[PDB]
């Protein structure tokens, strides 16, 4: 049928989805991610919206500040208000399905409400095309494609500067810092083919015009976690105390790492 | 997403099928499961496999025709503007000769048992303000290549997985914008990698790696065409192989201060097995993620050093001995049977010399307190885990093109050993290295016991908010340096008629539900055992295989 969705699930519980259109079909995954796994998709979308202290208090209310600084929803918002209809039905009917279980929920408490709702202390509320968006746009966009240090780099180049004089401060930065290293092993072999935009110190300009930077290195003020992954919620201070001994001692690999 | 590799092997590298796909993305490990298995059958859509959040694009999956695999990017695709200010002009900056009007928003977090606080988010042409030096009139706005394209980014990861061919394929590839390695392989045996997303095309003398002036001069010419993402086709090696490291020659990297892409990378350790052995099976592929799991990644880095400082020195000197045992080693790290200790004490021995020969090097040369950028040699974790992948930290790469001498590309600016032989240097590490280890573990090496890394799936999601209750928590002996999920694609293969076989692992299990009176789910922890000992279990895409394995059924009617 147009209006049927037939879910079948295999021996690990991995949900097949039949569906005729593009709005059934994503309606139908939603649906089974709601059966699954409502808390962390709920808690999915608290983390990628800024909204968890609302519901775990004042522990949180500078990570959702953070999260909040780090993007512009109302451009989000043009972007899905800009959809073609096909492109508009699988946010919205990821969404439509999400709902239609959530108010199930909402309707057999007693057995349906994930454990966890009532652990927290709160009850779910349904999902728009925007809040489906936004746990990806907030988790592989805003934080796994975001990286840079420009103002740390250039906090390091200061004090280079400052302990060797400018040119050799540059020079250290370049051997600490490398923008290419040919000894690099590629994923593409240099026999197919090699990259065109050929990037070298010699024709650098942008370096010699910035101020001379002297704040703490914005690295240090990341949200310190513990070991068991949660966050340490410190002052100011401490936190920028914590993170730095953590990474003394771990690096990237470590608990203020990447 | 800081880990993730992959190795794709095609026709001429295969053994007993046509392509081989094998990825390992790594996330850290959660409870309940950072990916979420799905299959999607209708509109146009015939897929299988598994995908982090449960995003409406499959990352990790296949279509019985092609299938497809992602592993971080980490290009170069932000740069921050230094923004000027006016005190004359609040809330404005300097931009092509006129002052432009920033954007701005009023943010109020609502608090579970506080009060609520209200602040404010501002924007200019470069991106959101990440923050302002009032004293220096400068406010530094983080410019993203992929801003405008986030959605048909999710669209793109969509789109990709109704593609038939590498053609159809790449022309979603150029959609995506994020900094991602994507990569293909077919019934067929072709195999492709594309190093997607959209990159900035910079002025000229734009030195990436620290911020440029906002005032115009230095704005983006606009973005790179898709001709010059990094890709290939069919390679002549016959393999694709990546875990985070450069996709091609002289391409950069992040400009990110940790990261780096020199002669030390650990993607050796996946192209060393897969040269090894002229063609690979399904079942040997699938081997790669157990032995580089365990691999340790800094002993093929200076075992070569190492053995140069001590190879005139006497039998009984300890400086040797420690060397002696590493060149014994493969590196490979193994589990004694008390479930906390490892076989082999070489990890502990890399950890302390490593450590020390930072602290004289590198550390040395740079001004505290950044000088702790550097210092770690990466090994040093929780009684938990650690949170992801390991890797070679950033101070031992900077070392690395230090003791490879004249055969480093990097040019020494300072000299790291600080006028002294290196081999005095390197002499000196071991002899610390001698000192803390015997005083903790006796004289006798063949019988140190040292600590093996443990791994945890934590119940806080990588955010560091919970996700789960705090008893969810799961713990595995065996740390491995591995997928968070792993899964395999295998087209043609000569042990069935399938046109394709694939495998995955999502632990602990596919479903997070507890009921309200603590029953779990029946998936709940089915895959955790199966995770710890890499084992793996069938995807299905085809109507006949759900339905021979096929556990319950919903029907619904609904319309929109
Ligand atoms: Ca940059
Ligand atoms: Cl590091």
């Amino acid at each position: 049928s147009s209006s049927e969705i037939k879910i079948v699930r295999d021996e690990y519980g991995m949900p097949h989805i039949y569906a005729n259109d593009t709005w059934h079909l994503f309606y139908g995954y939603g649906y089974v991610v709601a059966q699954d796994r409502l808390f962390q998709m709920e808690m999915a979308r608290r983390s990628t919206q800024g909204t968890v202290a609302e519901v775990l208090g004042k522990d949180f209310v500078k990570f959702d500040k953070d999260i909040r600084r780090n993007y512009w929803p109302d451009a989000i918002r043009a972007q899905i208000a800009a959809l073609s209809p096909e492109d508009m039905s699988i946010l919205q009917g990821y969404a439509d399905g999400m709902n239609a279980w959530i108010d199930k929920v909402n309707t057999n408490p007693e057995t349906l409400l994930p454990k966890q709702f009532n652990t927290f202390g709160f009850t779910p509320k349904r999902w728009e095309p925007f809040d489906v968006a936004m746990i990806f746009v907030g988790t592989m966009a805003n934080r796994f494609s975001d990286s840079t240090s420009e103002i740390d780099n250039l906090a390091l180049l200061t004090a280079l500067k400052d302990k060797y004089g400018v040119s050799q401060g540059m020079a250290v930065f370049n051997q600490l810092k490398w923008l290419v290293n040919p000894s690099a092993p590629t994923t593409i072999a240099v026999q197919e083919s090699n990259y065109p935009l050929k990037f070298n110190q010699q024709n650098s300009q942008t370096a010699a015009l910035l101020p001379r930077y002297d704040l703490p290195a914005p690295m240090l003020d990341r949200p310190a976690k513990g070991a068991d992954g949660a966050l340490l919620a410190l002052a100011a201070g401490k936190n920028r105390e914590t993170i730095a001994a953590q990474f003394a001692q771990g690096g990237a690999n470590g608990l203020a790492g990447y | 997403p800081t880990g993730s590799n992959m190795w794709v092997i095609g026709k001429s590298k295969a053994q007993d099928a046509k392509a081989i796909m094998v990825n390992g993305p790594q996330f850290g490990w959660y409870a309940p499961a950072y990916t979420y298995g799905i299959g999607l059958h209708g509109a146009g859509y015939d897929v299988t496999g598994n995908t982090p959040f449960a995003y409406p694009g499959l990352v990790f999956g296949h279509n019985g025709v092609i299938s497809w695999g992602s592993t971080a990017g980490f290009g170069d695709d932000v740069d921050i503007f230094a923004e000027r200010l006016s005190a004359e002009k609040p809330g404005y900056y300097l931009h092509n000769g006129k002052w432009v009007k920033m954007l701005s928003r009023e943010e109020t977090i609502t608090v579970k048992n506080g009060q609520a606080e209200t602040f404010t988010v501002w924007r200019t042409v470069h991106g959101n303000i990440l923050q302002t030096d009032q004293t220096t009139q400068t406010a530094y706005a983080k410019s993203r290549a992929w801003d405008g394209k986030e959605v048909a980014s999710l669209l793109a990861w969509t789109h990709q997985m109704k593609a038939k061919n590498w053609q159809e394929w790449t022309q979603q590839a150029a959609k995506q914008a994020l900094t991602i390695n994507w990569y293909y392989a077919d019934v067929n045996g072709n195999i492709g990698y594309v190093h997607t997303g959209a990159y900035p095309d910079r002025q000229s003398g734009h030195d990436p790696r620290l911020p440029v002036p906002g005032t115009g001069k230095w704005d983006w010419k606009g973005l790179l065409p898709f001709e010059m993402n990094p890709k290939v086709y069919n390679p002549q090696s016959g393999y694709i192989a990546n875990w985070n490291n450069s996709p091609q020659k002289d391409y950069p990297a992040s400009d990110l201060f940790a990261f780096l892409w020199g002669g030390a990378d650990r993607v050796t350790e996946i192209d060393r097995l897969l040269e090894q052995k002229p063609r690979l099976t399904a079942d040997q592929a699938w081997d790669v993620i157990r032995q580089t799991s365990r691999q340790d990644l800094n002993l093929r880095l200076f075992l070569p050093t190492l053995q140069a400082a001590t190879s005139g020195l006497t039998q009984s000197d300890p400086r040797r001995q420690l060397v002696e045992t590493l060149t014994r080693w493969d590196g490979i790290n193994l589990l004694n049977d008390d479930g906390k200790t490892w076989q082999q004490p070489g990890s502990a021995i890399l950890n302390v010399w490593l450590t020390s020969m930072l602290k004289r090097t590198v550390v040395a040369a740079v001004p505290m307190p950044f000088d702790k950028w550097y210092s770690a040699s990466g090994y040093e974790t929780t009684q938990d885990g650690p949170t992801g992948s390991l890797n070679i930290s950033v101070g031992a790469k900077i070392l690395y093109e230090a003791v490879q001498g004249d055969k480093s590309p990097i040019p020494q600016a300072v000299d790291l050993f600080a006028g002294k032989p290196q081999q005095e240097v390197v002499l000196a590490a071991l002899e610390d290295t001698w000192e803390t280890l015997s005083k903790r573990y006796g004289n006798n090496v063949s019988n140190w016991k040292t600590p093996a890394m443990a791994l945890t799936f934590r119940a806080n999601n990588f955010f560091g908010v919970p996700q789960a209750a705090a008893e969810e928590t799961r713990h595995q002996a065996e740390y491995q340096n591995r997928g968070t999920e792993n899964d395999m694609i295998v087209f043609s293969p000569t042990t069935s008629d399938r046109p394709v076989l694939a495998w995955d692992v999502v632990a602990p299990g596919q479903s997070g539900f507890i009921a309200p009176d603590g029953t779990v789910d029946k998936h709940y922890e089915d895959q955790l055992k199966m995770y710890e000992n890499f084992g793996r279990k069938s995807l299905w895409l085809t109507k006949q295989d759900v339905e021979a394995h096929k556990e319950s059924q919903e029907v619904l009617h609904v319309q929109r």
